[PDB]
RNA sequence: GGAAUACUGCCAGCUGGGACUGAGGACUGCGACGUAAGUCAAGGAUGCUGGCAUAAUGGUUAUAUGCCGCCCGUCUUGAAACACGGACCAAGGAGUCUAACGUCUAUGCGAGUGUUUGGGUGUAAAACCCAUACGCGUAAUGAAAGUGAACGUAGGUUGGGGCCUCGCAAGAGGUGCACAAUCGACCGAUCCUGAUGUCUUCGGAUGGAUUUGAGUAAGAGCAUAGCUGUUGGGACCCGAAAG
RNA sequence: AAAUAUGUAAGAAGUCCUUGUUACUUAAUUGAACGUGGACAUUUGAAUGAAGAGCUUUUAGUGGGCCAUUUUUGGUAAGC
RNA sequence: GCCCUGAAAAUGGAUGGCGCUCAAGCGUGUUACCUAUACUCUACCGUCAGGGUUGAUAUGAUGCCCUGACGAGUAGGCAGG
């Protein structure tokens, strides 16, 4: 009969990247992670422990516990019309912080500063983003690009 | 109690928007554009008609 | 036809009106929706709605939750108001002067409050007083006290209570309750 | 059946009740019964106290 | 007789009539699973910043 | 009363509330408590945990009341004391002449602690006291006197 | 109590003289606004000809799309976003200010809408016959000016002159100015679809997707 | 070289023909035209003329004509079905009542509440009256022996309606019941700590713990009634082969 | 190594400055948490929409499904 | 490309039928025209929502009045009759 083992289906999702394999460089033991920290979740197959079971793979979640080897983390899981919450403890070698959150906080920064030259000014700012706007007229000129007329070409089997 | 169309019924038209008025009677709706010679280019011509 | 976004002839779910007959409380009703509209003043807006509360939702508020509200600073000579009944409390022994406004006052409620050189008034006596509510404290019964509402929620691992008809060990304590038993809750 | 989150009733009617029913039509009856009993004993008990 | 196996056909459509929502979040959340000792001693912390607190206020 | 009844209501809907499929049969899933540990068992853990099996010790013919002894919280006490001769006692205060309280008399078999009196004296009379309680009594300058 | 009247009344009366001067004032100036943009651009094209050049025109930042499908068998994603743009009723239609994000909108619903680039009359004789505003969800047709400044007065806007000026211009309340403008109401075009089948593309033979400038022949003939 | 025309588009440019509608019911509004008084097509039709009386007209009904229209009820993915019941008509004919309950509501009283086993009384199965009890509630937790609810204005933090203060407004500050989230304290279970004592084995203070409870933390309940829902009952009605 | 689908973010529960608490932690008032006091509200931090948002209890029916485009497995195939 | 051969089944019979051959056939283009319970505008019924109004002043305050939107339905729930 059927079969559904805790890593089904995980062959290629925990293998390693070509010619990745091995050793763990040590940036992965390194990084320091804080409750509240955002971090995306990812399995490295060559560490069995602290391992998250294979639904979490891709997913990002907050920081809520700091343990001596792990982190816990809290991802928000889908099942049937609502989510549940759930909790994980994933050792450090699968786990990494949110990039995103980086540019966000960055920007945040960014914004304040653009804030103080302004009223530092005493101007308006503009602090939010737009989106891309459709394109204002221009003047293309023909000094040295006479448009090259094309025309369609005819069938031919290089075979 | 009953929905007028300014775009009919001038009364309704000059209740909102005056201006009409005005537009009106300058016309201006229709009203000449100005005049100019301006020639293209040579160039121009050479490749509208260029093949 | 119309993509629909949103159930049609759907009613507010609000009562409109008391569910009782009562004529005073009709009456009540009456006068405060008079004040509702015709001030501006939260307060009868708030009081008109209280009316039409049923009663699960008019927990009673004790004569010893009024001595303890009006402890709080700066409310002492505050018209303390219960848009229900007010009961008595054997265990506050000294009680504060005070009005009480409310839709009823049990015998011993009347009499501490009484007692204690205080005033009882009825909400439309409370009305012409105070006509925006001026100097009013509006206060609530508990409502999650209720014996019904300890068996809500009830499942693996809530905390709640059985609607069990009979207790003591040999009622719903063996098998699903103690780790010894099969599992536990 | 078992359904639904109620409590666990034990109303014992497994068994032919209906025959065994006793509605106490004679509340009424009975007490002035009772009481004309209660008249006639004293009565004859002659200034005796029941 | 034999009769269908399995389907997901219609479910979510009925997953989406009220539902999914979302998480229901709070400032404050459950400390469950939390490091014991950690805990342990953020107690007697806020115990202590708490004493400090009305401290200041004589 | 019947004429405020869904039956009146269901009058020429074929099949009154019960569905066409499903039909009302009679007694589908069995009777009375049928299959809790079968086909009932969901339902009997969450809604019944605890239900199947046995726990503790048997006792043969127990005699409730045996067992009689209802509590009295610190809480009221003062209440056993009839309203009008109430407001003496608690103004006087005083260890010359203070208020006996019969807590047996009034149908109480222990005192409990929970709450706060004033601080007056009294002679409660009791069988049983619980520590805190006896310890509050005195606070005030009172005592228990065990009775039975 | 006798006299007062004329105090409020004759105050008002004032009140409106001067309203109605404003929106003259006004409604002369954004008739040369436009007349002075479109000039502009036809000399600008003239003389890039004449420098040998082209002039490459804005990219347009408006557009007006109709519902042209009715309401049965959609999926979902275009149902919604067919929802997002309030357009739950075939043939109603509204304007979308142009941008990347809700360019990638008219993309994934474009079998179900016509679109285009609508003209100053298009948009006038829009707003005027059929402009309605939203208040307190109640649809409300704009037959005076003073229904417009009592709920877009706040923004500028006080007559529905200036409410064509912030559609047809964009511009910094066109979100605010827009949504209080109820969907519009279009008939079925007076004249036909002008193709034998609409659920084609405008570019295969009709109907349905961007038909640019094309969209003032057809919601003329609709509206 | 100078024009014209087509094509496409704009006009708050002027006009003809036809069709449906005419909701509203004193006045209030926005305007327009007037030098003016006034006028108006400006928040929904008026004016002038005529026609009909054993009638014009309208309802009904029968019939013809155009187009359209399969037999209901049932189970079913699918019935007009070459699936089943039903020839016709009257009368009869199927979710009840009871014991015990969940939720919600109304009502009475409220830390209580329930007169009706019984007594009193009577204009006699009614209505009126009541002593002692008892039931449920007001204490929980342990299998149990047992023990049993305030460090604190009955605690701290964040939201909170309403109220208070300043303010002409916007706002700002104060206080914040219900309710929600979170940290703490209190009672019992469990596991630790084991003081002052005592008869030496009793006693169990005090302080703790990712443990645990259907608890505490200024009570809500008790009772009557109704719909809906639950279980036992012939249990919505009619039906075995059997025992 | 696509396309389509898919996770998170786009701030008042935010930012910055000052310096309080602890039994945790550090060589270390060092960190970590949680705070006092002070400053910053026009676009306060993309778009579009919102027909109001949030929440609680309780209960019916159902628990034979079938069809179409597209993806797709078994089968020569099937109105399988 | 069109057309022809390849091209055999049982009652008599089906581009829906008649019939149609520079079509009433096949490919393509352009206009006009017919027509749904859909769209637009208006009346009326109901449902839902928002708003006004017993302030002293005859006859319904669960009423009167103003405004906007909406209407498919088995099993089934509720309501008003």
């Amino acid at each position: 009969g059927k079969s559904h083992g805790y890593r089904s289906r995980t062959r290629y999702m925990f293998q390693r990247d070509f010619r990745k394999h091995g050793a763990v460089h040590l940036s992965t033991y390194l990084k320091v992670y804080k409750v509240g920290d955002i971090v995306d979740i990812k399995a490295n197959g060559s560490i069995q422990k602290g391992m998250p079971h294979k639904f979490y793979q891709g997913k990002t979640g907050v920081v809520y516990n700091v343990t001596k080897s792990s982190v816990g983390v809290i991802i928000n899981k889908m099942v049937g019309n609502r989510y549940l919450e759930k909790r994980l403890n994933l050792r450090v070698e699968h786990i990494k912080h949110s990039k995103c959150r980086q540019e966000f906080l960055e920007r945040v920064k960014a914004n304040a500063a653009k804030r103080a030259e302004a009223k530092a000014q005493g101007v308006a700012v503009q602090l939010k983003r737009q989106p891309a706007q459709p394109r204002e007229s221009r003047i293309v000129s023909t000094e040295g690009n006479v448009p090259q007329t094309l025309a369609p070409v005819p069938y031919e089997t290089f075979i | 109690v009953l929905k007028k169309n300014p775009l009919k019924n001038k009364q309704v038209l000059l209740r909102l928007n005056p201006y009409a008025k005005v537009f009106a009677a300058e016309k201006l709706g229709s009203k000449k554009a100005e005049k100019t010679g301006t020639k293209p280019a040579a160039v121009f011509t050479e490749t509208l008609k260029h093949d | 036809g119309i993509d629909h976004t949103s159930k049609q002839h759907k009613r507010s779910g609000h009562r409109t009106a008391p569910k009782s007959d009562n004529v005073y409380l009709k009456l009540l009703v009456k006068l405060y929706t008079f004040l509702a509209r015709r001030t501006d003043a939260p307060f009868n807006k708030v009081v008109l709605k209280a009316l039409f509360l049923s009663k699960i939702n008019r927990p009673p508020v004790s004569v010893s939750r009024i001595a303890r509200a009006l402890k709080q600073e700066g409310a002492a000579n505050k018209t303390v108001v219960v848009v229900g009944t007010v009961t008595d409390d054997a265990r506050i022994f000294e009680f504060p002067k005070t009005t009480v406004a409310a839709l009823r006052f049990t015998a011993g409620a009347r009499a501490k409050i009484v007692k204690a050189g205080g005033e009882c008034i009825t909400l439309d006596q409370l009305a012409v007083r105070a006509p925006k509510g001026q100097n009013t404290l509006i206060l609530r019964g508990p409502r999650n006290s209720r014996e019904a509402v300890r068996h809500f929620g009830m499942g693996p691992h809530k905390g709640k209570a059985p609607r069990i008809l009979s207790t003591g060990r040999k009622f719903e304590r063996a098998r699903g309750r103690r780790r010894s038993k099969g599992f536990k809750v | 059946a078992i359904s639904k989150n109620l409590p666990i009733l034990k109303n014992h009617f497994r068994k032919h009740w209906q025959e065994r029913v006793k509605v106490h039509f004679d509340q009424a009856g009975k007490k002035v019964s009772r009481r004309n009993a209660r008249a006639t004993r004293a009565a004859k008990i002659a200034p005796r106290p029941l | 007789a034999k009769s269908k196996n399995h389907t997901a056909h219609n479910q979510t459509r009925k997953a989406h009539r009220n539902g999914i929502k979302k998480p229901k979040t709070y400032k404050y959340p459950s400390l469950k699973g939390v490091d014991p000792k950690f805990r342990r001693n953020h107690k007697h912390a806020l115990h202590g910043t708490a004493k400090a607190l009305a401290a200041a206020k004589k | 009363p019947s004429r405020f009844t869904k039956t009146r209501k269901h009058r020429g809907h074929v099949s009154a509330g019960k569905g066409r499929i499903g039909k009302h049969r009679k007694h589908p899933g069995g009777r009375g408590m049928a299959g809790g540990q079968h086909h009932h068992r969901i339902n009997m853990d969450k809604y019944h945990p605890g239900y199947f099996g046995k726990v503790g010790m048997r006792y043969f013919h127990k005699q409730q009341a045996h067992f009689w002894k209802p509590v009295l919280n610190l809480d009221k006490l003062w209440t056993l004391i009839p309203e009008d001769k109430r407001d003496q006692y608690l103004k006087s205060a005083s260890k010359e002449t203070a208020p006996v309280i019969d807590t047996l008399a009034a149908g109480y078999g222990k005192i409990l602690g929970k709450g706060r009196i004033p601080n007056v004296p009294v002679i409660v009379k009791a069988r049983f006291v619980s520590k805190l309680a006896e310890e509050k009594i005195r606070a005030a300058g009172g005592v228990v006197e065990l009775i039975a | 109590t006798a006299e007062q009247v004329a105090a409020e009344r004759a105050a008002r009366k004032a009140a409106n003289k001067e309203k109605r001067a404003i929106i003259l004032e006004r409604n002369a100036a954004y008739q040369k606004e436009y007349e002075t943009a479109e000039r502009n651009i036809i000399q600008a094209k003239r003389d890039a000809k004449a420098a040998g050049s082209y002039y490459v025109e804005a990219q347009h930042k408006l557009v007006f799309v109709v519902r042209i499908k009715g309401i049965n068998k959609i999926p979902p994603k275009p149902r919604k976003v067919l929802q997002l743009l309030r357009l739950t009723r075939i043939n109603s239609g509204t304007f979308v200010k142009v941008t990347k994000a809700t360019l990638e909108l008219l993309k994934l619903i474009e079998p179900y809408v016509a679109y285009g680039y609508p003209s100053y009359s298009t948009i006038r004789q829009l707003v005027y016959k059929r402009g309605f505003g939203k208040i307190n969800k109640q649809r409300v047709p704009l037959s005076d000016n003073a229904i417009i400044e009592a709920n877009l007065g706040k923004y500028g806007i006080l007559s529905i002159d200036d409410l064509i000026h912030e559609i047809i211009t964009v511009g910094p309340h066109f979100k605010q100015a827009n949504n209080f403008l109820w969907p519009f109401k279009l008939s079925n075009p007076s004249g036909g679809w002008g193709v034998p089948r609409k659920f084609k593309h405008f570019i295969q033979g009709g109907s349905f997707g961007n038909r640019e400038e094309f969209i003032n022949k057809l919601v003329k003939s609709m509206n």
